[PDB]
RNA sequence: UUUUUUUUUU
RNA sequence: GAGGUUCGAAGACGAUCAGAUACCGUCGUAGUUCCGACCAUAAACGAUGCCGACUGGCGAUGCGGCGGCGUUAUUCCCAUGACCCGCCGGGCAGCUUCCGGGAAACCAAAGUCUUUGGGUUCCGGGGGGAGUAUGGUUGCAAAGCUGAAACUUAAAGGAAUUGA
């Protein structure tokens, strides 16, 4: 029941791409929400954080709207946050959900001192700003856990990351701050350049190249 | 940067790295050294004979034709001034600037000159006294300052 | 530009640069050898002069230091030697 | 007026790198940063270099691949034994998958993990990742 | 281009030195300068016509990699190029667009004007800088005609020219056209393109009104 | 900027100690002023008489008369 | 924070600006900083010149204008009208037109 | 990327940077991945074969794509050497 | 309090408090 | 040409 | 200690108001001038330590050194001056700029800073009490330099958002 408008969001109704893994490739901007609900929607789950009610003061007076924060995750390998400012509590929150799933942002994971089973800690540690908030990841030891606030130890979890050591200079007090300054490291764990990365890239066919008739057709018919 | 001024200047010599001596060149190590001698008999400081011998005559450098330098060769046969002749002329320039400074008790530029001046020499003198340069005994005072030049 | 070569700086740059920050300093002063009118004598000037060269055979003056290079007189030709 | 030259040496290779040029040019030149780079050559996080014998401290030009996060410097020369060496592991290492702390053995100049295979620690120097 | 069939020619040289595109400006870039020759005496950097031939092929390359001529766009704020850009959109099945160029084009999806073009050619950066920065959000390679001055801001690749000049600007469209149309083999190279470049030249409206009447 | 030579560390214990002279945590404690100031003396309790019985008023916000007795 | 990143005068070398009075209220403030302006207004009002010119000898040779320098410190720059304030990107402007 | 075992574990690999050799970001949307179609010497007609050249976001904002192309291209023989 | 009159103030108790000590 | 103050948590 | 030309604390006189111990005007001592010794304070502000490496560019200014098509005066040649084009090193500097950092205002340093170490001095540690008390030292005085404690408070602060 949905339709698409864009050239991404046709190639995700007719099957034509696998899933999300080659879009973070080719750094393609997503603009629907669809694409995301198709692909893990039986195992995406969202938690809102903070709804401050901000407001304004003049010749009127104050008239508060509601902010929004919530993060996306399949607890596994894929997590992204978004905010929302509005006039009602649901609407910052429905929509803020959206935005979080359409920046959702590829996590990278890694193993910490023996390669041995399954990853679950980060690459290496990493570092990410925003405001005066410096939210750094130390890689952990498994069954440790998450050593973070109660907030960004969601966040971790809700993007797969079984064990970490946080430490955090800032005023953490600003939620927003505090979660956008981790999230800007994790982005920066799958950017960071680790030797196992320095094998060179094969250039694969982009989406659009690959598939241009199938293209060519679906927007001619719309 | 400098010792007591601000400047942060870059100008010194730029020796080439060709340290051979020129082909063109059609003198003798000797006549080099009779050169200098006739250099250091008039009363000259090395600083000058060096200049001259590169201005006129066609030396580049004294160390590279012979192998000894200027002040060497002078020390190893004797007639080298005791006192070395950068901390002479600085004894002088502050001697210069205490005749100016009686004759003028209230410039209080030249008064920061002449301490600046004299510390100059101070912090020399150490290190030569370090160096075994001039004896350990050896100090400097304004009252013997006029005697050390000249 | 990203990528310059620092290996091989072109001559046309590296004479453009200053006698330093090069890739092996040298001088930008050269020797040259004098002949002045009147006179059979060749003397040896090296560039950028500071104190008075007198010919001996002609008695008169070659060049004078005015700033930077010795401004020679006017009829005394120039010959820079050793390229 | 220069204390550190193999501090210098570092950090104008990072601040190449960062722009993203292809070749720097160190002013000095000394043994100890050869011996740096050579670590940096078996680990493969720059290419090759060549050193300019300009008969005054040297002259260094590197070729970079790019591969190069971040390199430092521990200026104070600390006294690193193998008891405390895993400690400056995990309090300067990215992680310990890759990344290298260099230290000045009395075998040698060599990186973290030989001087626990000689059994032998030394003076830290610096380290890249 | 080192291939000796697309080798240099000397009606190009002709045609270059008469619509006046390798005298650009007085004002040099610094990352333009490797396409520099060298400075006439009133301040004006003759660009090197090697370097125009080679960028304006390896531009060509970019161009007939596409497969949808109608997933490439073409873009014009001053009239000078904008007929150009229209026949340039027609001749290769470029999509045109032209007076001001409305915001949201690229990154608001929601206007009937929403356009996703896979390629996008540009007159000039400096008169283009809308749709430039627009670019950089929808990772759209472009290829610009760049000046002397034209600042090279989210550019992917770059041809050597005169945009100042209005002969100068339908000249490169021509030929760029004639480039890539010979290249994908709709046109031969065997023969000489028959329609003139100045199909691509902009006229005045007091010029077009004089010769109508006339 | 801080020092970081290997042969500084006296310099490093002597600036923190007159440095630690500047909080008023450590130098409220490590004077002995306060303990001499305080009426209790260090106490956490004390056994006194019971003198007046007084009514203080409340701060500013709260209109309270508490029931405070002088000892 | 600045408001001004001249800090109001044009004095950024130098240490010192020798003082001018105001015209308006007679306070002393430095040149550089206060508003000063050329005035040059017709010795006679142009409406009123043509009473004077019909009883004028002169055969239309006569023209006297006044020139006055004015000097406003900025405390009643603003009375006078003159110096009326800018908004946030307004202030980095100049002559006014 | 690779475990113990052998494994292959990871999620995907991102590309780079031709030029900079820096791991392009998945949210970056000004990074281009440009085709350069290639022809036969003789022919000079497009034979279906065509190069890659991976542009990180940052290098094009700030202005080194252009040369980074121009070298890659000249390397890979398409420009001509005397360019 | 203005930081300037305060400070006078301060100063003409503190002169206040010298004679007093000089008297004593 | 002037025009001071205004009340306690809520 | 020299003379007070002009200004001008203190002070006086005249206007303005309910009061005006002030702004306005007229005088006006000390002062504003020079000389010797004190006094050492300011928003002595770039409210922005010094030495050292790296770290975009564009149009300009000073000095010095280098190259030049030409214009112009000494003239009759070089040469000496002067304008224009650049290059090199030391500067006082804008201006733009997704270099970058910063809370932002704004800044190529207020950058290379958690991916934390080039050397080091001075200096800050919630707000008041308080630059106070006392001791010491300088000064003719006024005051300067050094400088607490008791006690008391949950905020004081910086930047920025829209109104008035
Ligand atoms: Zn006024």
């Amino acid at each position: 029941e949905w339709i698409p408008v864009t050239k991404l969001g046709r190639l995700v109704k007719d099957m034509k791409i696998k899933s999300l893994e080659e879009i973070y490739l080719f750094s393609l901007p997503i603009k629907e929400s669809e694409i995301i609900d198709f692909f893990l929607g039986a195992s995406l789950k969202d938690e809102v954080l903070k709804i401050m009610p901000v407001q304004k003061q003049t010749r009127a007076g104050q008239r508060t709207r509601f902010k929004a924060f919530v993060a996306i995750g399949d607890y596994n390998g894929h997590v992204g946050l978004g905010v929302k400012c509005s006039k009602e509590v649901a609407t910052a929150i429905r929509g803020a959900i959206i935005l979080a799933k359409l920046s959702i942002v590829p996590v990278r994971r890694g193993y910490w001192g023996n390669k041995i089973g399954k990853p679950h800690t980060v690459p290496c540690k990493v570092t990410g700003r925003c405001g005066s908030v410096l939210v750094r990841l130390i890689p952990a030891p498994r069954g440790t856990g998450i050593v973070s606030a109660p907030v960004p130890k969601k966040l971790l979890m809700m993007a797969g990351i079984d064990d970490c050591y946080t430490s955090a200079r800032g005023c953490t007090a600003t939620l927003g701050n505090f979660a956008k300054a981790t999230f800007d490291a994790i982005s920066k764990t799958y950017s960071y350049l680790t030797p196992d990365l320095w094998k060179e890239t094969v250039f694969t066919k982009s989406p659009y190249q690959e598939f241009t008739d199938h293209l060519v057709k679906t927007h001619t018919r719309v | 940067g400098r010792m007591h001024a601000p400047g942060k200047g870059l100008s010194q010599s730029a020796l080439p790295y060709r340290r051979s001596v020129p082909t063109w060149l059609k003198l003798t190590s000797d006549d080099v050294k009779e050169q200098i001698y006739k250099l250091a008999k008039k009363g000259l400081t090395p600083s000058q004979i060096g200049v001259i011998l590169r201005d006129s005559h066609g030396v580049a450098q004294v160390r590279f034709v012979t192998g000894n330098k200027i002040l060497r060769i002078l020390k190893s046969k004797g007639l080298a001034p005791d006192l070395p002749e950068d901390l002479y002329h600085l004894i002088k320039k502050a001697v210069a600037v205490r005749k100016h400074l009686e004759r003028n008790r209230k410039d209080k530029d030249a008064k920061f000159r002449l301490i600046l001046i004299e510390s100059r020499i101070h912090r020399l003198a150490r290190y030569y006294k370090t160096k075994r340069v001039l004896p350990p005994n050896w100090k400097y005072e304004s009252s013997t300052a006029s005697a050390l030049v000249a | 530009p990203l990528a310059r070569d620092l290996l091989h700086p072109s001559l046309e740059e590296e004479k453009k640069k200053h006698k330093k920050k090069r890739l092996v300093q040298s001088p930008n002063s050269y020797f040259m050898d004098v002949k002045c009118p009147g006179c059979y004598k060749i003397t040896t000037v090296f560039s950028h002069a500071q104190t008075v060269v007198l010919c001996v055979g002609c008695s008169t003056v070659l060049c004078q230091p005015t700033g930077g290079k010795a401004r020679l007189t006017e009829g005394c030709s120039f010959r820079r030697k050793q390229h | 007026v220069r204390m550190n030259v193999l501090a210098d040496a570092l950090k104008s290779i990072n601040n190449a790198e960062k722009r993203g040029k292809r070749q720097v040019l160190i002013r000095p030149c000394s043994k100890v940063i050869v011996r740096f780079l050579t670590v940096m050559m078996k680990h493969g996080y720059i290419g090759e270099f060549e050193i300019i014998d300009d008969h005054r401290a040297g002259k260094i030009v590197v070729n970079l691949t790019g591969r190069l996060n971040k390199c430092g410097v521990i200026s104070p020369r600390f006294d690193v034994q193998l008891k405390d060496l895993e400690k400056w592991q995990n309090n300067l290492l990215p992680s310990r998958q890759f990344g290298f702390i260099v230290l000045t053995t009395s075998a040698g100049i060599m990186d973290h993990e030989e001087a626990r295979r000689k059994h032998t620690g030394g003076k830290i120097l610096g380290f890249f990742f | 281009g080192a291939l000796d069939v697309l080798q240099m020619k000397e009606e190009d040289v002709l045609k270059f030195l008469a619509a006046g595109t390798h005298l650009g400006g007085t004002n040099l870039d610094f990352q333009m300068e490797q396409y520099i020759y060298k400075r006439k005496s009133d301040g004006i950097y003759i660009i090197n016509l090697k370097r125009t031939w080679e960028k304006l092929l390896l531009a060509a390359r970019a161009i007939v990699a596409i497969e949808n001529p109608a997933d490439v766009s073409v873009i014009s704020s001053r009239n000078t190029g904008q007929r150009a850009v229209l026949k340039f959109a027609a001749a290769t099945g470029a999509t045109p667009i032209a007076g001001r160029f409305t915001p949201g084009t690229f990154t608001n999806q929601i206007q009937a004007a929403f356009r996703e073009p896979r390629l996008l050619v540009v007159t000039d950066p400096r008169a283009d800088h809308q749709p430039l920065t627009e670019a950089s959000y929808v990772n759209l390679p472009t290829i610009a005609l760049c000046n002397t001055d034209s600042p090279l801001r989210y550019v992917d690749i770059a041809i050597p020219c005169n945009n100042k000049g209005a002969h100068s600007v339908g000249l490169m469209w021509w030929m760029l056209a004639r480039e890539v149309l010979r290249m994908r083999g709709t046109i031969s190279r065997e023969h000489p393109w028959e329609v003139m470049p100045d199909l691509y030249f902009y006229r005045d409206p007091e010029e077009i009104e004089k010769e109508e009447q006339a | 900027g801080k020092c970081r030579g290997l042969r500084t560390a006296r310099k490093l214990r002597s600036h923190r100690r007159d440095q630690k002279w500047h909080d008023k945590q450590y130098k409220k404690a490590h004077l002995g002023t306060a303990l001499k100031a305080n009426p209790f003396g260090g106490a956490s309790h004390a056994k006194g008489i019971v003198l007046e019985k007084v009514g203080v008023e409340a701060k500013q916000p709260n209109s309270a008369i508490r029931k405070c007795v002088r000892v | 924070t600045k408001k001004r990143r001249n800090n109001g005068r044009a004095k950024k070398g130098r240490g010192h600006v020798q003082p001018i009075r105001c015209t308006n209220c007679a306070r002393c403030v430095p040149k550089d900083k206060a508003i000063k302006k050329f005035v040059i207004r017709n010795i006679v009002e142009a409406a009123a010149v043509r009473d004077i010119s019909e009883a004028s000898v002169f055969d239309a040779y006569v023209l006297p204008k006044l020139y006055v320098k004015l000097h406003y410190c900025v405390s009643c720059a603003i009375h006078s009208k003159v110096v009326r304030n800018r908004s946030r990107e307004a202030r980095k402007d100049r002559t006014p037109p | 990327m690779q475990n113990d075992a052998g494994e292959f574990v990871d999620l995907y690999v991102p590309r780079k940077c031709s030029a900079s050799n820096r791991i392009i970001a998945a949210k970056d949307h000004a990074s281009i991945q440009m085709n350069v179609a290639e022809v036969d010497r003789t022919t000079g007609r497009f034979n279906g074969q065509f190069k890659t050249y991976g542009i990180c976001g940052a290098i094009r904002r700030m202005g080194e794509s252009d040369d980074s192309i121009l070298r890659l291209a000249k390397a890979d023989g398409i420009v001509s050497k005397n360019f | 309090m203005r930081a300037k009159w305060r400070k006078k103030r301060m100063r003409r108790l503190k002169r206040k408090r010298r004679k007093m000590r000089q008297r004593s």
